């Protein structure tokens, strides 16, 4: 979430703040920062673990088209979890 | 080695018809600040000539020289009949930048200038 | 045919709330024409239809008065529609939200906000990516 | 095929026997005829041969080729003779397309054709103006395609895609100054070539 | 230093000069040739204006893409100079009038308002502040204007000392209201060029050798007000106005000069015709001294 | 108080200005068919008070539609100066609002913003002519709420 | 196949009853009334015209306007900086830089577009192997300044966030054709 910094800048969902030092602060003045208020980082984290009884299961998005590529993670480490290098979702093996 | 001419068989030649564009232009001159109000004193403009010449003196080849030729007698043209325009000749003066000093310490001081 | 013609007049002229409603669409939409109200959104906007007109006027939009702290009596704008209005006011579609409803999906914005091109709560670009380079600072104490 | 185009070898035929005919012909100013797995024909010559050339393929009762369909050069810098020209001619009477091309560099002009075909007036002008490449007997030859001022052939292989210049009002001196070229984002070079050959039928050798 | 105050470039309009200059007076005469010269070479300028809109498009095009940032301002309104001044290294001041009207007398411009502006200045933590003024500025003054100049020296002086004041002359240009002035239509001039004067602005807004001073920016020639306004006669109301034309120009001595910054003086003789000739339907001037 | 009238004069005078707009269309490129588009029936130019094309030296706005170029820049730029004040200027295209699909060419000026000051930009390759007229109307309201006779009051 | 415009099949009759009928046509200007009569036909039909900002002009579901950053159901985004959006535009407009992210992930750092480089060709959504960038519907997207049409991560995930409920609704109707 958007947390200010001690210029009163709203921070981003990258770390991107002008050093209260900075000249280029002047292009707000009188004007705004558009900051997007809705983090993916956190808003991926809400969601919950998928569980599969296959040690190793395809991941797709959604649709078949409308998603992405179909790409397949192994379930044998039960240690963590398995995540999706496109969608972020995570499953696990029960 | 041996080669195919233009427009000319030695830098005699060439250095005629270079004096013949100068002639040309040299004359000209003046018409120009007239017909299109310039700010520039014909002297500036003549001495702007002869730099503009000298700039290609250590040129040798009769070719190198008769292309010379023909693009300042394109220009002339461009410049006698009034397609040019103010902008295009003041073109030639840089009034508006500042040249790179001529000094090393000049350059390294501000940039990486070599 | 022509009394036809002046009793659809009169029923146009009638059509809307009296002479005070009557001067408020003839002087905003210079138009006085009657249709059928297939819905209203959260911001006040209104929007009719009439399928016997010819394709690019059988369907329009009487804006709101007011939208987000804005005087829009006068003032109007084509970026005040909504998406799920926009879709069938420009006819990519020939159902509205009332009976073809979008997707709810959260980060969805629930306020729509118009062409801000000037206003103070507008667009300043700038860069996303970090500092590169960091520098060398030496301590605050001699020798 | 359904993926693949047709292949009609009468129109390879017809065009190696007129190669012949023009080479046997004009044995002088005549070098490289070759038509190609597409059905084009090109007859290279000398820089001497144009008019001749053109003069034989336009009057010739078996060739009539009368329009000049295009008048084009070429930048391959890393040959003597540097600048390819090219006429692509048009013969009605026939349904029939040629292309004689011709080489050129700096310092080495062309003879003009406009005696031929007087649509080369301006095509030639474009040449010098792009390419850098004088013609004789041009009435008129300057500047056509670029400004009044421009000191360059842009067309070339060695002139920047931005160029050197660059133009702007400045309110001092009240007119549109030209000065340096000063980038806000430098145009990006990308490395496409792939290292694994494509076609073996143009393998050179070592 | 900054990272984003480094002088990164070329000197060209899409370079970095690490110059942010806060300039007051811009919408008028001299700051029209100061935004140039300082934003042709890569600068950030914040302009503060209190005109509409309109009149302050003559300089969106003078600066490259984000450089120029326009904002509003009231004198009398104070922290719309907060604003301005932090986030600057630079503050430049060249208002003035050459006429009073209601709201704002002499002393308010040339007095008060500076020195809120120095003390903004002060404030916030820039490094330089450069003040404009009049050669004959003098508390013995027919005109009033020049005694409130003079005060306003000493009333920034007080507050930022090692600030730079610039005293020039009559300035001739194109929309200046000297030669104008003569052609609409005992006391020797030497009048300067606003070309030259944004040149030195815009060189001592670097210099290092330019602070707690004062510079004298005054022409090479000098000229009897009769030949110069028979000159311009051949080329082709206010009291305090014509107060100032009736009095005839110092020549300061071993004053910080204009050839002490770099630049040279461009003589009247060279951009007169491009002055004068839209006042139309020669032999120069002698020069002298006294 | 002479605010009141002098708002409501400043109302007429802009009112006035901003319904009787007359354009000179510099038209240079495939951002001109539109500009032809919108004066066609379905968006009818004409019916906002907006002219079809008058001529440059009685116009008060002008429309860069096109790529511009080094050898048209003069005559872009003396056209600008014979127009008379209030003169308003739209750029209509990324062709004039930047350069576009040019803009790292030898012959084009990286934007119509170098060469005059602009108003209104209108984006695309090319901008339907809704979205010109979507412009043109910015443009109206940008003139409805200026206050000239206000600043000159409170001077 | 020919034919002939401007050549009669064959000479004409000089009888006093034609040079009568070209006498009449001559004098009597009758090859222009028929044009006055034309002209007010159309006076007497009903013009094209529509009431712009209430009455809007009908687009298809394949309009490419202005450009948004989608995300997923989840809300994670879908740009996994892959760089083909940048490396086809032709205008050389989309600068990305990416980084991984602290959750381990390809995202991006920095996405920018020019508007006044993009022709609108939409080869960006014809590449993205994820359906993350999308030249969406809307054209009435004009400013005053230059420097509100430079685009970035923020600006077009608002887009994204804003426009959503109709650019998923026109891929829904569209992505069978693609
Ligand atoms: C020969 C005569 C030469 C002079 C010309 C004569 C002038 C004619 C008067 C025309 C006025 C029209 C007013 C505008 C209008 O119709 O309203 C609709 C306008 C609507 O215009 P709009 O720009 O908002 O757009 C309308 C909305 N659409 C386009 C969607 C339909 O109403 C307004 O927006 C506000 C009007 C502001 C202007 C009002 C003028 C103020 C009154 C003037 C009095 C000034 C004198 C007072 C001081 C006295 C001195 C002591
Ligand atoms: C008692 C018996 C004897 C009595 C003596 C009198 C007997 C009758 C005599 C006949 C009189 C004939 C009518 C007089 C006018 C004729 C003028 C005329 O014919 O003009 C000729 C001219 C074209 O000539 P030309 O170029 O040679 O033709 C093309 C060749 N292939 O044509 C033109 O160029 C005209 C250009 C017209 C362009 C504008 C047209 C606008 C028309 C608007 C409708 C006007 C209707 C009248 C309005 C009345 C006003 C109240
Ligand atoms: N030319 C000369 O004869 C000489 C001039 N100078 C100095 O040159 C400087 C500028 O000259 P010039 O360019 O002719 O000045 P201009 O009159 O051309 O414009 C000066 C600026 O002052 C601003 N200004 C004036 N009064 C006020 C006020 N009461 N409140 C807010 N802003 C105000 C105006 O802003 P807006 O336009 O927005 O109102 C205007 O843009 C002056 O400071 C003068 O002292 C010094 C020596 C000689
Ligand atoms: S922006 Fe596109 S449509 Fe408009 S003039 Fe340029 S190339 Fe043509
Ligand atoms: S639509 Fe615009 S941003 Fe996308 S590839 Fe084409 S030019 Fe580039
Ligand atoms: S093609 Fe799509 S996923 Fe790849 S970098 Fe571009 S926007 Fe991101
Ligand atoms: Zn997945």
């Amino acid at each position: 979430g958007v947390q200010v910094s001690p210029s009163g800048e709203k921070i981003t969902h990258t770390g991107q703040v002008y050093d209260e030092k900075d000249y280029r602060r002047v292009r707000f003045v009188d004007r705004q920062k558009e900051v997007n208020e809705n983090f993916a980082i956190d808003l991926i984290a809400q969601q919950p673990v998928n569980e599969v009884e296959h040690r190793i299961i395809a991941c797709d998005g959604g649709g078949g088209a409308l998603g992405h590529p179909k790409v397949y993670i192994n379930l044998d480490k039960e240690t963590k979890t398995g995540t999706c290098g496109y969608c972020g979702l995570q499953f696990k093996q029960h | 080695t041996s080669v195919k001419p233009i427009f000319s068989r030695d830098l005699n030649e060439a250095k005629r018809r270079v004096r013949e564009l100068y002639r040309a232009w040299y004359r000209e001159v003046p018409n120009t600040v007239h017909l299109m109000q310039l700010d520039i004193t014909v002297k500036q403009g003549r001495d702007k000539v002869r730099e503009m010449f000298m700039k290609n003196a250590h040129v040798t080849d009769p070719r190198v020289v008769d292309l010379l030729v023909i693009k300042g007698k394109m220009e002339l043209q461009e410049t006698i009949k009034v397609w040019k325009q103010r902008t295009h000749v003041m073109r030639f003066f840089h009034e508006t930048e500042t040249p790179r000093p001529k000094d090393f310490l000049s350059k390294f001081y501000m940039g990486h200038d070599p | 045919e022509l009394v036809e013609v002046l009793k659809r007049g009169v029923q146009q002229v009638t059509g809307h709330g009296g002479l005070r409603g009557l001067l408020r669409v003839f002087f905003r939409a210079n138009d006085i024409r009657i249709g059928t109200l297939v819905g209203e959104d959260k911001y006040g906007n209104k929007y009719y239809e009439d399928n016997k007109q010819f394709f690019g006027r059988h369907r329009w939009v009487i804006y709101t008065t007011e939208m987000n702290g804005k005087n829009t009596f006068w003032d109007v704008d084509g970026s005040m529609v909504p998406p799920e209005w926009h879709r069938w006011l420009h006819c990519m579609t020939d159902d509205p939200p009332t009976t073809n409803p979008p997707t709810a999906r959260k980060f969805i914005w629930t306020n729509h906000k118009f062409n801000v091109s000037a206003t103070p709560e507008q667009y300043v670009p700038y860069s996303t990516t970090r500092k590169k380079i960091h520098e060398w600072v030496p301590p605050s104490t001699p020798y | 095929r359904p993926t693949v185009r047709p292949r009609s070898d009468v129109t390879h035929k017809q065009l190696s026997a007129f190669g012949e005919y023009v080479a046997e012909i004009l044995p002088k100013y005549v070098q490289q005829v070759q038509v190609s797995c597409l059905d084009e024909l090109e007859i290279c010559i000398h820089p001497d041969g144009v008019i001749p050339t053109l003069t034989f393929l336009r009057d010739h009762t078996n060739a009539q080729f009368k329009s000049l369909a295009d008048l084009t050069a070429v930048d391959v810098p890393t040959r003597q003779n540097r600048f390819e020209i090219v006429y692509n001619l048009l013969s009605l009477r026939f349904n029939s397309r040629i292309r004689v091309k011709t080489y050129a560099d700096e310092l080495t002009p062309i003879d003009s054709i406009v005696s031929v075909h007087i649509a080369a007036n301006w095509y030639e002008r474009e040449v010098w103006d792009m390419f850098g490449v004088f013609f004789f007997n041009h009435p008129d030859l300057r500047r056509i395609l670029t400004d009044y001022g421009f000191e360059g052939h842009p067309f070339r292989k060695d002139f920047p895609l931005t160029g050197y210049v660059e133009l702007r009002y400045d309110d001092e001196v009240k007119r549109v100054v030209a000065e340096p070229v000063e980038l806000a984002q430098e145009f990006r070079k990308f490395d496409l070539n792939s290292p694994w050959e494509a076609f073996p039928a143009y393998r050179q050798p070592p | 230093l900054h990272h984003a105050v480094i002088p990164h470039g070329k000197g060209g309009r899409s370079s970095v000069s690490g110059v942010v200059a806060t300039v007051f007076g811009a919408t008028g005469f001299l700051g029209r040739y100061v935004v140039n010269h300082l934003g042709r070479m890569g600068s950030q300028v914040i302009i503060p204006y209190r005109c509409d809109v309109y009149d302050i498009m003559h300089l969106r095009l003078m600066g490259d893409l984000g450089q120029l940032t326009f904002l509003e301002w009231d004198a009398r309104d104070k922290d719309s100079i907060r604003k301005a001044v932090q986030h600057s290294n630079v503050v430049i001041n060249l208002i003035g009038r050459e006429w009073e009207t209601r709201n704002f007398d002499f002393e308010d411009v040339f007095v008060n308002i500076p020195r809120a502006i120095a003390q903004a200045s002060k404030e916030a933590g820039v490094e330089r502040f450069i003040h404009v003024s009049h050669l004959n500025a003098s508390m013995k003054s027919s005109s009033k204007s020049l005694r409130s100049k003079a005060v306003g020296e000493k009333e920034v002086r007080s507050v930022f000392p090692e600030a730079i004041i610039i005293r020039p002359s009559d300035i001739f240009g194109r929309e200046d209201r000297f030669l104008n002035h003569f052609a609409n239509y005992k006391t020797v001039k030497q009048p300067v060029y606003v070309a030259d004067v944004s040149k030195g602005i815009v060189n001592a807004t670097k210099d290092p050798d330019a602070v707690g001073k004062t510079f004298a920016f005054t022409g090479p020639n000098r000229y009897l007000l009769f030949h110069l306004v028979k000159y311009i006669f051949g080329m082709t109301t206010t009291k305090d106005k014509v107060e100032r034309i009736h009095i005839s120009d110092v020549m300061p001595t071993d004053l910080p000069g204009l050839e002490d910054l770099g630049v040279q003086p461009t003589p009247l003789e060279l951009k007169s015709i491009e002055v004068l000739r839209r006042h139309r339907t020669t032999k120069p001037a002698k020069t002298v001294n006294y | 108080r002479a605010e009141y009238v002098v708002t409501k004069l400043d109302d007429l005078i802009n009112w006035a200005r901003r319904s009787s707009l007359w354009p000179m269309t510099f038209g240079l490129a495939c951002c001109a068919v539109e500009m032809m588009h919108m004066a066609a029936p379905r968006y009818d130019m004409d019916r906002f008070g907006v002219v079809f094309r008058a001529s440059p030296r009685q116009a008060d706005v002008m429309i860069v539609a096109g790529t511009l170029t080094n050898k048209m820049a003069p005559a872009l730029r003396k056209v600008y100066d014979q127009m008379p004040e209030p003169r308003y200027v739209v750029s209509m295209g990324s062709c004039a609002n930047g350069g576009g699909y040019y803009h790292y060419s030898y012959s084009v000026v990286r934007g119509c913003d170098r060469i005059v000051p602009v108003d209104i930009y209108v984006p695309g390759c090319p901008p339907t002519a809704e979205a010109l007229l979507y412009g043109i109307l910015q443009l109206q309201r940008k003139i409805k709420r200026e206050q000239k006779l206000k600043i000159w009051y409170r001077r | 196949t020919y034919k002939y415009v401007n050549k009669k099949e064959q000479e004409s009759e000089v009888d006093m009853k034609s040079a009568t009928d070209n006498a009449a046509r001559i004098l009597m200007w009758t090859e222009l009334i028929r044009g006055l009569g034309m002209t007010l036909s159309y006076l007497f039909r009903e013009p094209a015209t529509i009431n712009y900002p209430f009455e809007k002009g009908p687009l298809s579901p394949r309009f490419r306007g202005e450009h948004a950053l989608r995300r997923y159901p989840s809300g994670e985004e879908r740009c996994i900086a892959c760089k083909l959006c940048e490396a086809i535009c032709p205008a050389q407009a989309i600068t990305i830089e990416a980084e991984p992210r602290a959750d381990g992930s390809r995202r991006t750092t920095r996405y920018d577009i020019d508007m006044t480089k993009c022709i609108y060709c939409g080869f960006c959504q014809e590449a993205c192997p994820v359906d993350a960038i999308v030249e969406g519907p809307n054209f009435e997207f004009s400013t005053e300044t230059h420097e509100e049409l430079l685009y970035n991560k923020e600006k077009l995930l608002n887009n994204g966030d804003k426009w959503e409920a109709e650019i998923a609704a026109n891929i829904q109707a569209d992505y069978l054709y693609r």
